[PDB]
């Protein structure tokens, strides 16, 4: 089935970006004065909050390209939800046919 | 950028007692502080990370506490091992940042300096000159006088001093007073005297060679 | 095994400049950071700068002079640092260290000594310290190695190559015109000397001069 087979690939998409993105961002924010996001470990945890959408506030981006590689973790996450989501539609719409008769 | 205050400077303790080191930062860091050890003439080694986390090595008698701006590390009956300097660092915010560190002092009991003479070696006063190394070593406290006489009378003149921090095995004191002669005034001499003054003697600890 | 290898000394002139090396070994990460920390002499530890080798940038104390330029070697595993123009304020010890990206200096390098000097490198010239014949010693008996007339520092002195290291004092360097000087000593049971040898062990980095002295009595 496509609707699983793309959301598994949207799974699987999501954890390289997340690992990625924790290394890019720690790349990022250290040489900016103030910056919190510069060890992995909470990078790492920063990633998972930010993909989910959440936001505590307790880390955030404060560069350009910190912020860039946040809005690419958002997407990504916010996609594989939303793909999520529309893959549980088309088994239960493909469900409700099947006990309907149709 | 995050400043991190170690006061006060210098800490004095008697062996076998608890003591405490402050850090303070400018900021809130949480528990991201780092502390290190640096004896004389040594790198750096790492005694507790992330405040109170203990080190692999590093011996249990070491431990640390706090959060948010005041940071704490603490000893557990200090050994002469301890002597050293103890900065922290903070990786909270970028960059990292140290402390103006911290040193370690020992008060132990009064010790006499054992004082030892040195005459000019066969190798050096073949190369034209001549010096006479006296040692006062293991003492305290560190307060001490060195004197040369030179056939009964002062000299001065040619002498080089050196101490050394508390040693790291005893909480003792050690010095070392160099007379920097020439080979030829060093000939028209016979009796060379070390003399050491000393809280643990009301009498001078004298040592003293004959040039035969 | 030693993870952080760094050079003794670098003797650099006024207005010169000086690449400081620092070869690593252990376990090597991507998440690896190579971080620079000046000292100097009576000061405390001062971070200059960081770089990691695996994508190769590096970042600066802006608080500081930019007198420092970061660079990598993935292939050998070597840190480099830049030192350019130098003055007298840039005589320090330069450590260098390894951070796993998580905040702490797990390990240190032993140091590199730079001196700023417009002096010449001076080989240093060691001479035994034996008891005079009059010297009466109790059970213990002190010896000593003089370490004369050497530029720049720092010297390494040690007794038996470092099996001998209870009862050893080694103390500071004095200058005299651009000559440094120090003395060791070292206390053994007087029953152990001279049956058993007592030899000093004296390295100069800055000229690659490594040399020994036996202690023997004075005859
Ligand atoms: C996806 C967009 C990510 C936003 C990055 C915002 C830059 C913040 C920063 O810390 O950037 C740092 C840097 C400051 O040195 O900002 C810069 O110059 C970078 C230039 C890009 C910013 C765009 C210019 C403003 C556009 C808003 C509308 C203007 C017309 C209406
Ligand atoms: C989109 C990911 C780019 C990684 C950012 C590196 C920026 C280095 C800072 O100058
Ligand atoms: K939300
Ligand atoms: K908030
Ligand atoms: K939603």
């Amino acid at each position: 089935a496509l609707h699983w087979r793309a959301a598994g690939a949207a799974t699987v998409l999501l954890v390289i970006v997340l690992l990625a993105g924790s290394y890019l961002a720690v790349l990022a924010e250290r040489g900016a004065p103030g910056a919190q996001l510069i060890t992995y470990p909470r990078a790492l945890w920063w990633a998972c909050e930010t993909a989910t959408t959440v936001x505590y506030g307790d880390l955030c981006p404060v560069t350009l390209w910190g912020r860039l590689v946040a809005v690419v973790v958002m997407v990504a996450g916010i996609t594989s939800f939303g793909l999520v989501t529309a893959a549980l539609a088309t088994w239960f719409v493909g469900r409700e046919q099947e006990r309907r008769g149709h | 950028d995050i400043l991190l205050t170690q006061s006060p400077a210098i800490l004095s303790v008697s062996p076998g007692e608890r003591v405490s080191f402050s850090c303070r930062a400018s900021q809130s860091i949480g528990t991201d502080i780092h502390w290190y050890q640096q004896r004389t003439n040594g790198s750096p080694r790492l005694l507790i990370k992330y405040a109170s986390e203990s080190i692999s090595g590093i011996p249990s008698r070491f431990s640390g506490s706090g959060s948010g701006t005041d940071f704490t590390l603490s000893i557990n009956s200090v050994e002469s091992e301890d002597i050293a300097n103890y900065y922290c660092q903070q990786s909270n915010r970028w960059p990292f940042t140290f402390g103006s560190g911290t040193k370690l002092e020992i008060k132990r009991a009064d010790a006499a300096p054992t004082v030892s003479i040195f005459p000019p070696s066969s190798e050096q006063l073949t190369s034209g000159g001549a010096s006479v190394v006296c040692f006062l070593n293991n003492f305290y406290p560190k307060d001490i006088n060195v004197k040369w006489k030179i056939d009964g009378s002062e000299r001065q003149n040619g002498v080089l001093n050196s101490w050394t921090d508390q040693d790291s095995k005893d909480s003792t004191y050690s010095m070392s007073s160099t007379l920097t002669l020439t080979k030829d005034e060093y000939e028209r001499h016979n009796s060379y005297t070390c003399e050491a003054t000393h809280k643990t003697s009301t009498s001078p600890i004298v040592k003293s060679f004959n040039r035969n | 095994q030693v993870q952080l290898q760094q050079p003794g000394a670098e003797l650099v002139k006024p207005g010169a400049s000086v690449k400081l090396s620092c070869k690593a070994s252990g376990y090597t990460f991507t998440s690896d950071w190579i971080h620079w920390v000046k000292q100097r002499p009576g000061h405390g530890l001062e971070w200059i700068g960081e770089i990691i080798p695996s994508y190769g940038r590096a970042n600066y104390n802006e608080k500081i002079q930019k007198k420092a330029t970061l660079t990598a070697d993935k292939s050998s595993s070597t840190a480099f640092m830049q030192l350019s123009s130098l003055t007298s304020e840039d005589s320090a010890v330069y450590y260098c260290a390894r951070e796993r990206g998580d905040g702490y200096f797990a390990v240190w390098g032993a140091g590199t000594t730079v001196t700023v000097s417009s002096a010449k490198t001076t080989p240093p010239s060691v001479y035994p310290l034996a008891p005079g014949s009059a010297a009466q010693t109790n059970s213990m008996v002190t010896l000593g190695c003089l370490v004369k007339g050497y530029f720049p520092e720092p010297v390494t002195v040690t007794w038996n190559s470092g099996s001998l290291s209870s009862g050893v004092h080694t103390f500071p360097a004095v200058l005299q015109s651009d000559l440094y000087t120090l003395s060791s000593s070292v206390t053994v049971p007087s029953s152990s000397w001279p049956s058993e040898t007592v030899t000093c062990n004296v390295a100069h980095p800055a000229s690659s001069t490594k040399v020994d002295k036996k202690i023997v009595p004075r005859d």
